[PDB]
């Protein structure tokens, strides 16, 4: 959250099966718009 | 000088003679050897190296005959290096020559160690049997030897009948040689000479002088030719003309013309040898076998035109001028007039023949 | 080789050579532009700790086991090893780690990931 | 954060490290980290970079004026200088600056895009018109002190191939080519048509040719010295013709002399400086050819007359000549295949045609 | 009186097949110009070209009994195995 920054946190999101970025894409706002490519698909 | 643009490659023959050729003494080993390899790297060099072939075997078939090429282990190795690389023709000939006078030295104990069986003999005989079909020596008139000859001529001869049913002989008179005595002069010599001086120096033995034909007869070899041996002796100064002033050399000479024994004989030292031609014989070695060249040139290319034509039987006549060299005429180069001549020659042998296809056409019967 | 890390809070760690090679932050500058005592402002010792010695064993180098367990604190003192390596940026590290950051997602929910994420 | 509190800080920073007062590493991390903590708050990155690149703007635009004008042996001690103090803290600027180059500038997929390549891109704002020709003249002056010269500037060449080079381009061995080896090239091919003829005026071919080796062998040298390596070949290319091959008609006329006296040695380095013109021996080999064919020649006639009379001086008159020359073959001419060809073409051309036969 | 004797003698001699030198084995009459074809008709210009010439296998022949004579297959009739040119 916060503390962590998106160019990292976005590198979680690249260790999940396109599908499961499904899921995160829910979790709140902001990780909606990232689950969008920014590198992912 | 003589009109020869290929008298070289006789050089380069006659070279060799000078090298092996018994010599003052001998050579060095090595030096022989490695002074061979010379003449090699000049040799493959030589343009009609079809001149250099023939010589070179007249220049051997008589440093064999007579002995006169000391170091023979040299020349056996001089064989080698014709061997390689210009045709395959020197092998075959040339060793025979000198493998021929072998079997001879081994045909010397045929006739010591079997002499001494039962078989009475005052001579030091010791016959070479040549290879016919090698040493260019050429016969002619024949000549019979009498006094302690006919004691081994015939001795042999019929030794010979022992080992050929239907084999045939032919004593080299052109050839071979022999020592004499002189217990009649003022000192002792060993006259070495040769068989038609043999005879004439003999004829001493008998009634002193005689005459031209009155001593022709006697050997019954050959007059013209004959002059030519008894001029040498006269100049050896053995037999002299009747009257002291005289050109020996030059004068010419006649059949009612007396020669004689010179009751004496001075002379520089003992066993004097006296094998060296008349003069004239010089020559003619050169001529016989000079022009004796052309009778390749030709000849070997009545078939050498068919060597190539192996795939060939269908060709214009604008291909050939040229294609009998390039993979042949490895031997000499045939010059622009003498080329169109022999031409001529093997249509009426059987040939060539103007293909009726067009007006430069081969025609090959074969 | 044996290089110092003065740590935001006070703490010092001799430590050696490729051991902080592998932090890309400092393998730059200490090689052939080479430092003394190394300051890291935002990486506590606390936190260096687990570092100095994760890049300690790190050297002889399919969500890996092994790193399981050195990589099994509570949530808070994970998110910040991620600020501490991408800070030296020490890519493996962060790499790893930064993985479970996800295993935390691998079979849950939007309110589930929330439900440990708040 | 506070940037009207914090980029200063770092502007700074920046600064100080472009000036080498050789700042404590207690500043590298504190700066570092001002980018860090920057580009961590997904851009933040892109107003840190374009505020850089102004840095490296301006301050290059306002140091061109201290090497504007500036004279060729004074310039380039400016450039080569100013360069290596460049680089230098270009790249450090590069850690300070690192945490930006990763992922920030990753996001690219047009201008902006890395930094210590910047650094170099914007040099390139202090060399395309600025100094450049100015520069590369300067070092040619030097170059040409390739007449008695002075040693050192080795460091004033060196130091500007350096740049050409690695400011190479970079952009999305040419610079250093277009901008350098181009001229030098030209220049040099210059310098020795004016150096070459002059002398073969007041001096020896055989003479020169020692010169000629000797410039060869010198650039071969000043390339490894101090120009980039990659323009040797061509300078050989270029020397080469100039010193061996526009006089190849002297030397095609000397060569006959030498083989006339017996000036191996010369007629030896000349197999050796012709050699390297493409097929610039042609006349040589036919030239020497026409040599032992005469020299055979007159040797057997030497003999000859009433003196083929002789079976051995003759075959030996030959075998001699063909020794001296198949030795000089080998010798002077390295046995190339060429030459042993004249050398048995020749001999295969007197052997049988002369005095002893005719 | 006078006298020289042998003191010692040497000789040479070139051999053969018995006797058959004096023909081709083909042309039996004498040793002039027959080779059959060059007697059987007179007026040509191969008339001039027949002298002596031996081989290798021992047979004794012409100079024409070569060419007129010969080809066939492989080598010499009777003595076959291998063959030598030679003797010009
Ligand atoms: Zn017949
Ligand atoms: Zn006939």
């Amino acid at each position: 959250w916060d503390s962590l920054p998106d160019e990292l946190l976005l590198g979680i999101f690249s260790c999940l099966c396109l599908p499961e970025l499904l899921k995160v894409s829910g979790v709140c706002k902001r990780w909606y718009r990232l689950a969008s490519d920014e590198s992912l698909w | 000088m003589a009109q020869s643009s290929s008298k070289s490659p006789e050089l380069l023959a006659r070279y060799c003679d000078s090298l092996l050729k018994k010599s003052s003494k001998n050579p060095e080993e090595a030096e022989l050897e490695d002074t061979l390899n010379q003449v090699m790297v000049v040799f493959k060099y030589i343009e009609d190296k079809d001149v250099f072939q023939k010589f070179y075997a007249k220049m051997l078939a008589k440093r064999l005959v007579h002995q006169n090429s000391a170091s023979d282990d040299a020349e056996a190795s001089m064989i080698s290096k014709l061997k390689q690389a210009c045709g395959f023709e020197y092998t075959s000939k040339l060793q025979r020559m000198f493998q021929d006078i072998g079997v001879s030295k081994d045909l010397n104990e045929q006739f010591k160690k079997h002499l001494t069986n039962s078989e009475p003999l005052d001579l030091d005989f010791s016959i070479q049997v040549l290879s016919s079909g090698s040493w260019p020596f050429q016969q002619s008139c024949t000549f019979a030897l009498p006094s302690e000859l006919e004691r081994s001529y015939q001795r042999f001869t019929a030794f010979y009948a022992s080992r050929h049913s239907g084999r045939k002989l032919t004593w080299l008179y052109q050839l071979s040689k022999g020592e004499l005595v002189t217990n009649c002069f003022k000192n002792r010599y060993t006259l070495q000479a040769s068989t038609f001086q043999m005879a004439i120096l003999l004829q001493y033995n008998t009634e002193d002088a005689y005459t031209v034909q009155q001593l022709t007869d006697s050997t019954q070899i050959k007059m013209d030719i004959l002059a030519q041996v008894l001029q040498i002796l006269l100049k050896s100064k053995l037999l002299v003309l009747e009257d002291e002033n005289a050109n020996v050399d030059e004068v010419e000479l006649k059949p009612d013309t007396l020669i004689k024994l010179y009751l004496g004989y001075k002379n520089k030292k003992l066993r004097v040898n006296i094998n060296v031609p008349m003069k004239t014989e010089q020559k003619q070695e050169q001529e016989t076998t000079h022009k004796n060249i052309e009778e390749d040139r030709k000849l070997l290319i009545q078939a050498a035109i068919v060597r190539i034509m192996k795939m060939r039987k269908v060709l214009k006549h604008q291909q050939l001028l040229g294609e009998v060299l390039t993979q042949l005429s490895s031997r000499f180069k045939p010059r622009v007039p003498v080329i169109k001549k022999c031409i001529d020659i093997l249509i009426e042998k059987e040939y060539l023949e103007r293909v009726d296809g067009e007006k430069d056409t081969y025609s090959y019967l074969a | 080789p044996s290089i110092k890390l003065q740590s935001s809070d006070g703490e010092i760690f001799e430590v050696d050579v490729e051991i902080a090679k592998q932090s890309v932050t400092i393998k730059t500058m200490l090689e052939d532009l080479g430092m003394d005592p190394v300051p890291l402002p935002n990486v506590n010792a606390a936190i260096l700790k687990k570092v100095i010695q994760w890049c300690t064993h790190h050297k002889d180098d399919d969500i890996p086991v092994w790193d399981q367990e050195f990589l099994k604190v509570d949530q808070g003192t994970l998110f910040e090893l991620i600020l501490a390596a991408n800070y030296l940026d020490i890519k493996g590290l962060l790499d790893v780690t930064c993985k479970t950051v996800a295993n935390m997602i691998k079979g849950k929910t939007p309110e589930e990931i929330r439900k440990t994420f708040n | 954060i506070g940037l009207d509190q914090i980029w200063d800080d770092l502007r700074a920073g920046i600064q100080q490290v472009y000036t080498r007062q050789s700042m404590a590493k207690s500043r590298y991390m504190e700066l570092y980290t001002h980018v860090y903590n920057y580009c961590t708050s997904q851009f933040v990155g892109l107003e840190l970079y374009k505020r850089l690149k102004e840095f490296l703007k301006n301050y290059l635009t306002n140091l061109l004026k201290d090497g504007e004008d500036l004279m060729d042996e004074s310039v380039l001690k400016f450039y080569t200088q100013q360069w290596e103090d460049y680089r230098f803290s270009s790249k450090v600027l590069n850690g300070i600056c690192a945490y930006l180059n990763r992922h920030w500038v990753r996001r690219e997929c047009k201008g902006i895009y890395e930094i210590y390549s910047l650094a170099l891109v914007t040099w390139r704002d202090c060399l395309f018109r600025p100094l450049n020709k100015q520069v590369t003249n300067a070092v040619l002056k030097l170059i040409e002190k390739e007449r008695n010269g002075e040693t050192i500037n080795t460091r004033l060449i060196s130091g500007v191939v350096q740049s050409y080079v690695e400011l190479g381009l970079n952009e999305d061995l040419t610079v250093y080519k277009e901008s350098f080896e181009s001229q030098f090239l030209a220049d040099t091919e210059r310098f020795y048509t004016r150096e070459s003829t002059e002398f073969l005026q007041q001096n020896p071919v055989t003479e020169y040719m020692k010169k000629a080796e000797a410039r060869l062998l010198e650039e071969q040298r000043r390339v490894q010295v101090y120009l980039h390596e990659s323009t040797q070949d061509e300078l050989a290319r270029k020397c080469e013709q100039v010193l061996i091959e526009k006089h190849l008609e002297i030397f095609h006329t000397e060569f006959q002399n030498l083989l006339d006296a017996d000036k191996n040695e010369d007629l030896g380095r000349m197999y050796n400086l012709v050699s390297r013109i493409q097929d610039g021996l042609g006349e040589l080999k036919k030239l020497l050819e026409t040599h032992i064919h005469n020299q055979g020649l007159a040797a057997i006639e030497k003999c000859g007359e009433a003196a083929l009379n002789d079976p051995k001086m003759y075959v030996q008159t030959v075998l001699d000549v063909h020794k001296k020359y198949n030795a000089l073959v080998m010798s002077a001419f390295n046995n190339d295949a060429g030459f042993v060809a004249a050398l048995d073409k020749a001999c295969g051309r007197f052997i049988n045609n002369n005095a002893v036969t005719k | 009186k006078k006298r020289f004797e042998v003191k010692k003698w040497n000789a040479v001699a070139l051999w053969a097949w018995d006797i058959v030198v004096d023909n081709c084995a083909i042309c039996r009459n004498h040793i002039m110009d027959l080779c059959i074809e060059c007697q059987a008709n007179q007026a040509s210009a191969t008339s001039e070209e027949c002298t002596v010439a031996w081989g290798v296998c021992n047979h004794a022949f012409h100079f024409h009994c070569i060419s007129r004579w010969l080809k066939t297959r492989q080598v010499c009739p009777l003595d076959n195995r291998e063959w030598e040119f030679q003797k010009y």
